[PDB]
């Protein structure tokens, strides 16, 4: 009986240890790190978007004033700017989270 | 930070020299500098210092479980040695019989 009781205690230790880890899905440190990356990602995205929008201010009137594709020579760069600077970056950011 | 402080210093007469928001075209650059060079930068930096510490904490937790498993076995074995000793005495009594 004593041997079985020691076995029981062994299983009980494992049960409680895995129970606790299971319940504490994400630790405090892990939550702080996730929070910081999420905030940094938001800030980073805001910068990429602000930086592009700032530049866009001098491109928009050329985009509007000229007609054509390759012949405008600027609308494509701004459109592709948005696609890589913002859309691709946001998708990858969300995928990582 | 020192690289940014230099770049930010260049904007002081451009920020406090103009009343307005985005139309200033100064503050945007200062904000893109600060937010990406320092705020997002440091938050991500700390996020990895934190996850590295958590990585080690999780590793210790797994080691704690394995140590405890071994400990439980040591206790079960001592209990088994005791039950065997009793069995041995019974064998001695059988010899007496």
């Amino acid at each position: 009986k004593t041997v079985l009781e020691k076995s029981k205690a062994g299983a009980q230790s494992r049960f409680d240890s895995y129970g606790k880890l299971y319940d504490e899905n994400i630790n405090a440190g892990e939550n702080q790190a996730m929070t910081l990356r999420a905030s940094a990602a938001g800030l980073t995205t805001a910068v990429q978007a602000s930086r592009l929008a700032g530049a866009a201010a001098d491109l928009v009137p050329n985009i509007f004033g000229f007609a054509g594709g390759g012949s405008r020579w600027g609308a494509i760069a701004e459109a592709t700017g948005y696609v890589m600077e913002f859309s691709a970056n946001v998708m990858n950011t969300e995928a990582d989270k | 930070a020192s690289r940014l402080a230099g770049a930010a210093a260049d904007l002081v007469p451009n920020i406090f020299g103009f009343a307005g928001g985005g139309s200033r075209w100064g503050a945007i650059a200062e904000a893109t500098g600060y937010v990406m060079e320092f705020s997002a930068n440091v938050m991500n930096t700390e996020a990895d210092k934190i996850s590295q510490s958590e990585t080690y904490r999780r590793r210790r937790q797994e080691w704690e479980i394995q140590r405890n498993n071994a400990e439980a076995e040591l206790k079960q074995i001592d209990a088994q040695l005791k039950s065997l000793a009793v069995r041995r005495e019974a064998a001695v009594l059988q010899k007496t019989s």
